[PDB]
């Protein structure tokens, strides 16, 4: 089942059209595919 | 006819360059040409700059309950998905028997909380840090701080001008005509960091920010830290510029908004976005929307304000301002406290020699001069000017216009 | 008379722009108008600055006698009004038996002090201090530092320019080029604090001025700290602005006093001020005066001298100089020592691992560039101008002045 | 003749003044005048500059063998003439037994090695260093800095813009926006310092220069510390400025060399004449030379180039550039780990708390704003200027010059 | 008994003219007042 | 015997036209009389 934006994506399964992102500060999370 | 060709070609000579420069200067006005006016003047007053500063631990642990816990447990990686400590828990030898029975959800009770509430509570309390606070050799106190939500927690600005207080003047360069504070940082009630998430830091200290009062802090971007055990004094030299509104310049002088800023723009451009994208407003954000929670934040809020500042740069296309001060900062430290004075203050505070090493810092800013400096774009050629040049001389030209008819 | 009136119209209109712009320019040099000159210039040498550095505490309790811990003692807060130890005298293990011995006032004979010889003797020494200097890779010494007296205690000048010694230069930029020293502060030698004073302090370290040689220091106000047990490099970049006497400018060009220098009116500002308001002038004072003593220091000198740099801004106006130089800094820090080279260093200087952390810096100053930057306030418009614009036309006006009347 | 002299008088006045000012502003051209036009542009686009890094340890122990201790042992000092360790020498408990199992010459069988390989692998190693690295938000890591030898070591320089790689630029002041890396400097892989030597060192920590890619490190010299157990902010301003080859300026337009620097120039001065005088070249010096060796170094390369660069001023002329770029800094420090954190860490890279404060610095680069600002020198007075104010009136008069003759 | 300019004030009786004032790095004492 | 340029001078007796300098890093060493 997709990842919704936003969401932990820790261990992965991104809902359409995100890429899952670690973040300087904390856990990786689901966003909005970048250029 | 030479003499007689002569006559005529120098004649339509002349009303060949004429014309030619007039258009010419006419065309250059055209471009709307500036230029920068550089200029360093000595005042015997100087503004002295709103002095924004956090700490680095968001809330006091002294100050959490076993109520807080429960909803923010999980957002400060206290907890686990289960409410409980993970494998990943590091915590003082006390903290222990302490943190649980805190910690204890047998028979538990929940109650309603709010992070403005949170943050102003277990948020660090200027009343506490603040050892001592002098402005141009003044005793000042507390009462000088007004408090200021940002992304840290509850933090606290001075000279503020704010609440429709004065703004301070200094009379003089150097040390004694600014602002001289010291500060416990107070480690002792810093959260423990059981792993990383936006609201847990490795470092401790405090951060700062020097802005004109007109412009709210950004201290999560544009701060500068300071460390504790050490003096560290910070030497500004005021360089305030100019720039002008199209078409010449670039510009946007707005009050539209009270006076435009560039963090100013850039923060509600974080408001409209967490609004809109997490149906929330964050704490430290302005406006009437309703404040996050700890859900709200772990799993919308956060995140999606990471992803706003960090990656996506299309959203927000923040114009540059026409008036904008900016204050020059030269830092340095010294050890504190001196080996000799340790004693006087592990019992003037009451705390441990080790204990001042790691909790204290004193804070010095001040200008270095009187004179600050400034950059100005100024108009390089006015309709005056035009005028000036061509309008003259085109205004004669049209006299000699008439008398040649006849 | 069409044409005819014409003829006379814009022959009438010729001299009214004439004189119009004419008188104009001649207002616009009446206004004593400027322009700020901005230049970059690299050179292959540049006159190295003056650089100030005091100890922070005042005189090492190594060379303190039974004799100045009589008068000097309550000033340095280690006495009572009864020449004892207060409830808050807060002091080391070894201390006490080795401060009492000295402290001893059964069967006391005094002996005469002056706070000048005092500072000379038991302020700290420069021969002690310096374990290495060098400058532009040329080994200096002691020999180079002249002594100046500042409100911290015995302080030292490299690069003087003084005692009618030559002005170092510098060939170029970078580290090699200017000058590192490593100290030893000496915490061993500083004396205790027990409570607050204004010959006290809770900070350990030196603190640094880096001045032209024309303008003396005020380290003091003007100096930025430097902590011990950091490799602190400094790089500067020399910025040399100018301004003009009126009725351009502000300014004041007086070597009527040698060179004119804002410190050096704010100092005999003080030294006037604690004379006559003292009856007393401080040591670090120049004048033929007399010099304060310890119950003339706490009762009149120290807190007149408070008062009035921090407090009155009516007593001195200090006229904006003309020729002034300023060096614009960067810092850095690095942990020395290595955990590598402790123990090297431990033997070296024949003191403790842990003591070499406390008490050893390393300062590095320096240029980043052989380019140093000017800001020059020049006359917009001269005599020679007004007669270049206006001038050559209203002699050439007042010519067809005389065919006219004909 | 009174009115018969004026018409004369002013008609062989016209002329007077009309040659010469004419002249004067013809000779005006002849000193090819040039005016520094100052700009502060803000885009919203900022190339981010290169960030090389060396550590300050030259090779790990860890990563040393028999084999290079005995070549290399008595250029770091750790060796006697007779390859044995002096009285001077001062070790870890430890490192006796596993110093010496390493340092048994007793049936020793040598074999071949170079100071460019042994950089490489005995250098220290970005993989290990870099706990963390990310730019503009974007998880980076050691794919992503090219390694440059300096005369510290292996080093690395982020934002290359080399081996034909992209130059990163960045949206937005502040700190999301810029290179934020995490180190473990790596102590316990620090050789041990008996003694000084070039290839031995006090302090423990890194140092960083920020370059234009253009513009190679000379880190030695132009480079800025950063100490461990801190975290460091360094907030830069763009200052990009701008010079003209003669008649009118002294900078050097050379692609003649890519890109002519004063680094770029000042280096392989150090290579010409390093080869020529030791016959040999240094590791982290170009061109096709030969290698030195440890007795090499310590005979001929070291002190020849030390005597070069602290020294002779006469041999290396390097002429000023036309286009400089230059970045303004500003520097602060925070305490790492918090007390809170330490455990954290101590735990997630395994080593201990006491370690942790030790060897971990974190550093921040960023832009300040968006803005960066520009010095540049135009040319004041050019043909077309000339041919602007002479030139129309001197046709004018050339034209009056034939009906004259008549 | 009114206490003159320059002398320590703590515990407290300025004299005419004067107001006490703790300095920054030391104890407070009476001085001009100021505006 | 005189001491070349580029060899250690510690304990001295430099060849002739060089001068023995003590280097900021490490140990002296004879090299180029200089201005
Ligand atoms: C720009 O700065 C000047 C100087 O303070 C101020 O008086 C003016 O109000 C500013 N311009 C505008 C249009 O706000
Ligand atoms: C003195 O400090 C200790 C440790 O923080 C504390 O227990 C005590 O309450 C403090 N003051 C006193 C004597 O009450
Ligand atoms: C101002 O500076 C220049 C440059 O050094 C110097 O030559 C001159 O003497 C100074 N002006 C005066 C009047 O002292
Ligand atoms: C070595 O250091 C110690 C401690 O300062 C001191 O007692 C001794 O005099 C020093 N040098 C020697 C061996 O004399
Ligand atoms: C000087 O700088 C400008 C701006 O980047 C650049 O376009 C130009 O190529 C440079 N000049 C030369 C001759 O290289
Ligand atoms: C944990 O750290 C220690 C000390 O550096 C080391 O011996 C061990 O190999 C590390 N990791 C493990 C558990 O292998």
């Amino acid at each position: 089942d997709c990842i919704p934006k936003w969401k932990g994506c820790v261990n992965r399964d991104c809902c359409e059209g995100l890429e899952c992102w670690k973040r300087r500060r904390s856990f990786e999370v689901c966003v909005p595919k970048t250029p | 006819s030479l003499k007689r060709v002569v006559w005529a070609l120098c004649f339509m000579g002349s009303l060949a360059l004429l014309a030619l420069v007039c258009t010419n200067r006419i065309q250059y006005y055209f471009l709307y040409p500036h230029v920068t006016k550089l200029d360093e003047v000595a005042a015997t007053r100087l503004t002295f700059p709103a002095v924004t500063f956090c700490n680095l631990n968001e809330f006091r642990f002294s100050r959490v309950t076993k109520n807080d816990l429960y909803h923010a447990g999980e957002l400060l990686a206290l907890l686990n998905n289960r409410y409980e400590i993970p494998d990943t828990q590091t915590a003082d030898e006390k903290q222990l028997e302490i943190l649980q029975d805190k910690a204890n959800f047998r028979n538990f009770k929940p109650k309603p909380f709010n992070m403005l509430e949170f943050y102003d509570r277990a948020g660090h309390d200027i009343r506490e840090m603040l050892l001592s606070c002098f402005f141009r050799g003044e005793q000042c106190s507390p009462e000088d701080f007004k408090v200021v939500f940002t992304r840290y927690g509850k933090c606290y600005t001075f000279n503020a001008g704010q609440d429709g207080k004065p703004r301070l003047i200094t009379m003089k360069g150097g040390t004694g005509n600014g602002l001289e504070i010291m500060l416990d940082i107070q480690q002792d009630e810093y959260l423990p960091v059981w792993g990383e998430t936006d609201e847990t830091s490795f470092e401790a200290g405090i951060k700062v920010q020097i802005h004109s009062q007109d412009e709210p802090p950004l201290i999560d971007q544009l701060g500068f830290g300071v460390a504790p055990g050490f003096q560290t004094f910070v030497s500004c030299q005021e360089q305030r510029l100019i720039y002008l509104p199209p078409p010449w310049g670039d510009c946007k002088a707005t009050t539209g908004d009270d006076t435009y800023s560039i963090t100013a723009c850039r923060i509600d451009c974080e408001t409209r976005y967490l609004v809109e994208n997490c149906n929330c407003r964050m704490v430290h954000m302005p406006g009437d929307a309703p404040y996050c929670t700890p859900e709200q934040y772990k799993e919308c809020a956060d995140p999606a304000l990471d992803f706003l500042v960090e990656k996506d740069n299309e959203y927000c296309v923040c114009e540059m301002p026409c008036n904008v001060t900016r204050y020059g900062k030269e830092l340095s430290m010294v050890k504190i406290p001196s080996k000799a004075s340790a004693k006087y203050l592990a019992k003037k505070y009451n705390k441990s020699e080790q204990y001042i090493g790691e909790n204290i810092l004193v804070l010095d800013i001040f200008f270095e001069a009187l004179n600050y400096e400034t950059i100005e774009q100024k108009k390089a050629y006015e309709v005056a000017g035009l005028l000036g040049d061509i309008g003259g001389q085109m205004g004669l030209f049209i006299g000699a216009s008439i008398l040649t008819v006849l």
